[PDB]
């Protein structure tokens, strides 16, 4: 029916073989003879040259699949067949579903008919599902001559911080949201992936309470560095964040999870981890600009790759995608449509781990 | 086995059983001038209801109209489309229907000039040919 | 058996014979009709004479293939029996290879005897049984000249102007078609093959206002070329320039947004930049041939290997997909059917990218 009346076009036109390996292939034809005829409807047009019937009767009697598929006897059942040669998208983004019907139903009779197998090694067939199943304006952005700059962080944004190894990433993350929880109730959650977000939790309290010099990275201090206490907890607690060190992620984890964390928590940025570890790097990027879309909040993904746009590219893809990469060498904060873009770095103090502007 | 026109036709007893501000323009364009014998009537019943006013849909409509005309005009709305309609799908079925007689005037007048044939004409009998091949050339 | 299809043309044109008769001869016919037909099909000529059934139903009554051919229903049933009229060649070509069958047939039939034949003479039969197979228009471009020594740029086209990594083919679309969508009023649907839209929008306003040297990837500008840039920034946001920049696909990205857009803004032309990391070649290049004929508008399509025919030849169809192809070396030509050949030369600078006049 949605097939029983599609190839007229084709005759009519007949150069409709454009819209048709459209959004579509030679596959998605059931019935024996549609699939290599489209096969038989490509390599022809595949010259060349246009197309007319005549022509696809051609490597059809070639392939004899005229013998093997029927003969003229439909030619002029189908050329007689389409009232109108306009139908066409249609009826191509109306009769996908009749072959999508079961794009996962082979995926899914597979393992129904496979519970008679992984037993054994059991856990695996999750991942089979996962790749065949599956398939200031604004809420702060990190310094107040940089809230006078590019301006945000507003509503909608992936964003690329390209972090330099040798140099430095910490503080950065003790600079961007170390502040933003504690003053304002759109709450916010940390991603550390690789690493156990708890040797994370020496890094901002170290620098919330500024104690970090006698040490607070071992144990009992002398009796004196129990001083500058009241400034580290006393404000990252009455805020809202969720810490993080779950397993080698994908990203559809911060789409199921963040189907019930933007109504979990209470959400200003979302605080994802570097841009290459996360996979297979380059896919991550594409997924990331979406995630800005959905908790209506501008999300966070960093990377360790001079420092510019292209060594991010040795390890990615991310341009089409993130429309506003800064850098650390220097916050290059170079891309945006909004209007600033600037050269800047910042003084280091790595006492206490603090950023300083002018 | 239904061929190409026939459906061309239903491309009007199935766009104003579910849309009659898209048959008003009918009237202007197919009065008609209608192809089947059974074809002209139902459109004799269609234009009619455009004057009393009452509650319009694809099955209200199909019983004024009282039997045959049904497991014909139900089995017209057994069907496979929907309510939105290009100025290029309404400049199209022009054509289709009330010229469907010009294919026809290449087999009544055929049984004429294949009756050249039998008499051995190729002298006059070929030129028909080109009050054909160059008449359909429209 | 397209001798059915193959002979029933030539009235349609009806001189379905100016590449008929340049092509092959009545004996590829097998039936004595067909022969004697075509035989009695190529006397015309010696004037001549013109094209007319006729002109054969006063040849084949005359020598008496009138009883020896398949009567008068079968004479006029091939005017009612070949619609496709544009095709001939082509077409006659399956019979040639039905003939191409017969080209093998009386040759091996004879030699695979001979071992009970020519027993005998052996080094004959050999050398003989074996030489046997030895045989304006013109839609704009700004330089006002440039839609002349070739003319347009014109509905149904595949202007591809081509060029190494990074030499023409990268920058080239962002200064011919910046005249005829912000000048005159024929407007696009573009997209960025060689870097996102961000990079690609970074490129062409190089040229307006005498920028981007300094530059701007890295700083600001001067005083007096802000008022410059304000001479230089609304004519790409505002004017209808809608790029497209869409990551690893087939080609479907074009037409899911050039489509809809049809009835909207006009489509006065199409845009592609480079081709060889889209994911052969053919199935990307003829999905842009029968779409210019489907949208009616000329398309520009920068492909990549000289750029002659012959180094693109192997990595693109270009030669058939398009007649037109110039390069980028000066705008190189090779093929037109649109205008005179003439040639030309415009100086190119390779700094704030501009392609002056001579």
């Amino acid at each position: 029916e949605a097939e029983q009346a599609v190839l007229g076009a084709v005759f009519l036109d007949p150069a409709a073989l454009v819209p048709a390996s459209e959004i579509l292939i030679p596959e998605d034809f059931y019935r024996a003879a549609h699939q290599k005829i489209f096969h038989a409807m490509l390599r022809v047009a595949d010259r060349g040259e246009p197309v007319d019937l005549v022509t696809v009767t051609a490597e059809l009697a070639a392939s004899e699949q005229l013998e093997e598929i029927g003969g003229v006897s439909y030619l002029s059942e189908l050329a007689d067949a389409v009232p109108t040669a306009a139908n066409v998208e249609y009826y191509a983004r109306i009769v996908e579903e009749k072959s999508v019907l079961r794009r996962l139903i082979r995926t899914a009779t597979s393992i129904a008919q496979d519970g008679y197998t992984r037993e054994d090694e059991i856990d695996v067939l999750l991942d089979e599902a996962d790749r065949k199943i599956m398939e200031i304006t604004g809420i702060p952005t990190g310094f107040t001559e940089l809230d006078r700059m590019t301006s945000g962080f507003q509503r909608s944004d992936l964003i690329i911080v390209a972090a330099r190894p040798s140099v430095g990433k910490t503080a950065f993350a003790l600079n961007i949201a170390q502040n933003v929880a504690t003053k304002t109730n759109e709450n916010v959650a940390i991603f550390s992936l690789e690493m156990s977000a708890q040797q994370l939790v020496m890094r901002m309290l170290c620098a919330e309470g500024n104690i970090n010099a006698q040490n607070l990275r071992t144990g009992k201090l002398t009796p004196e560095d129990w001083g500058k206490l009241t400034m580290a907890m006393g404000s990252l607690s009455n805020a809202g964040i969720y810490i993080d060190d779950t397993p080698s992620i994908r990203v559809s984890d911060i789409r199921a999870k963040c189907r019930r964390l933007k109504q979990e928590s209470g959400l200003g940025m979302i605080v994802i981890d570097y841009l290459q570890l996360i996979q297979e790097v380059s896919e991550i990027s594409r997924s990331l600009k979406a995630l800005a879309r959905e908790l209506e909040v501008p999300v966070i993904a960093l990377s360790q790759l001079r420092p510019m746009m292209s060594d991010i590219r040795e390890s990615g893809s991310i341009e089409q995608d993130a429309d506003i990469v800064a850098f650390l060498y220097e916050i290059i904060i170079a891309k945006q449509r909004n209007g600033p873009v600037g050269t800047v770095q910042l003084a280091f103090i790595k006492e206490y781990n603090k950023f300083v502007n002018l | 086995l239904l061929p190409a026109f026939q459906n061309a036709e239903r491309l009007l007893l199935a766009h104003m059983m579910r849309s009659r501000d898209v048959a008003l323009v009918v009237q202007e364009r197919i009065g008609g001038r209608f192809n089947i014998e059974e074809h002209r009537a139902l459109a004799a019943y269609i234009y009619a209801f455009y004057e009393e006013g009452h509650e319009a849909d694809p099955g209200a409509l199909i019983s004024r109209i009282p039997g045959e005309l049904q497991p014909l005009a139900s089995e017209l709305s057994l069907l496979l489309i929907a309510d939105d309609v290009s100025e290029q799908e309404l400049e199209d079925y022009i054509r289709h229907v009330l010229n469907r007689p010009k294919w026809l005037m290449l087999k009544v007048k055929e049984q004429e000039k294949t009756e050249a044939e039998r008499r051995k004409d190729f002298l006059t009998a070929a030129r028909i040919a080109k009050e054909m091949i160059e008449m359909k050339k429209m």
